[PDB]
């Protein structure tokens, strides 16, 4: 099932002395606030941040590092198209054109393998892929760990 | 490290893998300590890789998301009254390390109140690196283990940046094998573009708004938009209404 | 018309509105007869409008879709063993008339085998009009009732075309008030364009294919594409794989 | 619930003598084939069909007829974008810009009211709107019948 309110539970659960204690957290009682899922202040007071990450990609790619980028295709915050264009700009060559990857009987999403980087989309998943398409998310994880392209 | 070990969390079910959590000071001067949580793979899967997972925001906790409502091992019951096991947890195959960062996020903290108004990519990266290096000293059996970095969204910045440090650094106890980013920032300009296009292509903004977005935001940064861009943005937002921008076809929470 | 009345269909549950079906010859010469099905609104809603609903294809039956797995009053049980009532049936508010067209579709038929190889918009439109005119003579209490035409997909052609006949015709027993089209063809060129764009924006085709589609198909018609366009098309199709093109995020049937 | 196999039931059900009989169909037994959901032949032997419907739209619009066009936004066969561009070409003026329409607590889709024509999208619906989003489909129907814009 899906429950869109999970953030609310987490908030409740991690704010219990019980729990913090079991985590070895907020040892002293010296964390002068309530535990929140995100830090507002931090979020509104951000400083440095480059406009592009491509140069780094280039460098790591050149380093032989394994690179995989993925996307939940029903996300509107950092949508699939943004990524397509972004990866597109690296200008890498294609080794394996856009093809559908399967999990079980269903199509899990699509994938394109470039020379030095693999791109994968997750059919039907929102921003938080492991929340919306758990099973698919895991397959992705195993493949990535293996350095093997998504299956057809 | 034996000291960071979790016996059991309240409401937790019985499991067959170890978990650990605690702090690690990354700036002795400023008094910056980052909290982590590590969920390992069951023994018969050992020795598995190590994976550091990062959430974004910037300002969002990797424990809250990553570990508690995404790929971590448990899911929180309603009213935060307990846990339930996630069958699809990534720690079924890897040792997963969740990091709250930066300082001021989640359970991570700072002794220098200013820190929270002065965060940025750079410092965030240097702190993460530090954290690692020490972290390995606390968990020496992890030295040389295949290691990967990963995260979402704003972590599109984090991952590669940090991956770059690690790489330049040349610390040998760290076998970085690669990374992976999901729905993440990559290039402001392109992302802006793809972003609007997809919106218009998902029926979410009028034709005018779309055109306006292209005009307002194209020279901006994703994280520090101009006033023009913001204005365009306020409209779009109104055109979208009450849906969940992170998952278009699923329901909003009540 | 009393003769076209349905007592009860096999497997049908009990309902509070009348239904009727039968044929109407639209070309006495050729021996063309179109089958219809009318599901009315319950009495206390009467006198409601009349709505003619059309499916597309071209070649698809309005009974099979419209009436049996869309807005009609019943839904077919599995193994075609009965019916179940659709709570969202449009006949809760209007008198709905389902038409199989053209001749050769569904239960509609022709005595001139050639007809089925010679169909086209035009003839289809003239036949529908004819059908109406007679139909009203058979159901005289419907004369002057507010009337609307509607359908999907290829009916993007049908509706407006037929609406145009009706309008030009000036028959007074027919109070045409308007029409409505869903997911329908409208303009070949634009539709081609929007089509590809949306595909690329839904992660369904590679960047190359997309570009190729734009090059192959732009001067073509939706219904009679060039060989180039078809070729581009065969590829896309392969890139899409086994999903349901009519509903991207729902499962294919086994 | 949803069942993607409905065409299969229909096929079974309408091919029973029982049923045809109850419909007053295939009176003689003279319909020399099996009942199919679509006619293949017809489909492959189509003749005349204009490239545009716009001129007709113009005419009817000019006639004062009520015109509504809609779209299931998860349809890939005759996708929402095709329609947007098509309506776009009529060049009509806007009376009510793209706005979200509600049904219950949820957003049912979007709508834009032009001078002479109303456009509506149905959130999450496939090609066959009343199959995928029945309840929303009905609201649409009632509004249309009333000549009233979708609600906010
Ligand atoms: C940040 O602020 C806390 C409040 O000062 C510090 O906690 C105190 O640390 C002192 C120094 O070593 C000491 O006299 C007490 O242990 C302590 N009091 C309490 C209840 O927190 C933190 O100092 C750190 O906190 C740990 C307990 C331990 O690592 C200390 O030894 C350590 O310096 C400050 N946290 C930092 C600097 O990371
Ligand atoms: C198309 O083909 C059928 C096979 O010829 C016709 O049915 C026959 O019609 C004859 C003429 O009026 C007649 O001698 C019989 O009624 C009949 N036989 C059977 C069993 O179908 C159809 O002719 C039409 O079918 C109806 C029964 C009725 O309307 C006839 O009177 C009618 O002409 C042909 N259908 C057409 C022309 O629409
Ligand atoms: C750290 O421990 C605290 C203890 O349970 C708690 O900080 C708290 O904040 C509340 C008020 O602002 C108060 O209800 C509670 O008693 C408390 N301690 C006080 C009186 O100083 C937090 O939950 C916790 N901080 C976190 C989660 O970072
Ligand atoms: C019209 O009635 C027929 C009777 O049940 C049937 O046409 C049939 O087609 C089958 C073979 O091609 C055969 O199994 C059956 O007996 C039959 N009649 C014959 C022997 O000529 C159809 O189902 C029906 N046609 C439709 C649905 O248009
Ligand atoms: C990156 O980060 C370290 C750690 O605080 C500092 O030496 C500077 O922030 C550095 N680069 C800069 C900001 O120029
Ligand atoms: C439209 O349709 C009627 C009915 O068969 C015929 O007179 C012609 O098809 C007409 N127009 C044409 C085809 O030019
Ligand atoms: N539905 C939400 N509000 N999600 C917020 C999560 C975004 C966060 N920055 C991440 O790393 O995932
Ligand atoms: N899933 C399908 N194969 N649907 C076919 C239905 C299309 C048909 N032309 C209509 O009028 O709706």
């Amino acid at each position: 099932s899906y429950d869109p309110c999970t953030e609310r539970y987490s908030t409740a659960y991690y704010n219990r002395r019980d729990v913090q204690m079991a985590l070895h957290a907020n040892v002293t009682g010296a964390m002068n606030y309530t535990w929140a899922t995100c830090s507002d202040t931090i979020n509104t007071h951000w400083h440095d941040a480059p406009r592009s990450m491509l140069p780094i990609y280039r460098e790591l790619i050149a380093a032989g590092l394994r690179i995989w980028v993925f996307s939940g295709d029903t996300d509107a915050v950092v949508p699939l198209t943004a990524t397509r264009y972004s990866i597109g700009a690296l200008g890498l060559p294609t080794t394996t054109s856009w093809y559908p990857w399967y999990d079980d009987q269903e199509v899990g999403g699509w994938s394109q393998v470039y020379k030095g980087l693999t791109l994968v989309s997750v059919r039907g998943a929102g921003h938080e892929v492991p929340l919306h398409r758990p099973r698919q998310a895991l397959v992705l994880f195993q493949y990535f760990l293996q350095g093997k392209p998504m299956p057809g | 490290h034996a000291a960071d070990r979790i016996a059991r969390l309240p409401g937790q079910p019985a499991v067959d893998f170890d978990m650990y959590s605690g702090y690690i000071t990354v700036d002795e001067g400023a008094g910056r300590s980052l909290f982590y949580l590590l969920q390992e793979a069951p023994e018969d899967a050992q020795p598995a890789p190590l994976v550091l997972w990062l959430n974004g925001g910037p300002g969002c906790s990797s424990v809250a998301y990553g570990a508690s409502e995404e790929l971590g091992a448990f899911r929180v019951k309603p009213r935060g009254a307990g846990l339930v096991l996630n069958e699809y947890r990534w720690n079924k195959v890897a040792n997963v390390l969740f990091l709250d960062s930066p300082a001021g996020v989640g359970f991570s903290y700072t002794n220098t109140s200013s820190d929270i108004y002065t965060s940025g990519d750079n410092r965030t990266a240097h702190d993460s690196y530090a954290f690692l290096a020490k972290w390995f000293e606390r968990f020496p059996h992890y030295k040389y283990r295949d290691f990967y970095i990963a995260g979402e969204s704003y972590a599109g910045h984090y991952v590669p940046e940090l991956s770059q440090l690690v790489h330049r650094s040349k610390n040998p106890v760290i076998n970085l094998k690669g990374f992976m980013v999901g729905n993440g920032l990559i290039d402001d300009y392109h992302d802006y573009v793809g972003t609007f296009e997809f919106w218009w292509n998902h029926g979410i903004v009028s034709d005018d708004t779309y055109r306006r977005l292209k005009e307002a935001c194209l020279h901006d940064s994703f994280i520090h938009p101009s006033p023009a861009c913001d204005a365009a943005t306020d409209v779009a937002t109104a055109e979208q209404g009450n849906i969940d921008m992170y998952s278009l076809y699923t329901p909003v929470c009540n």
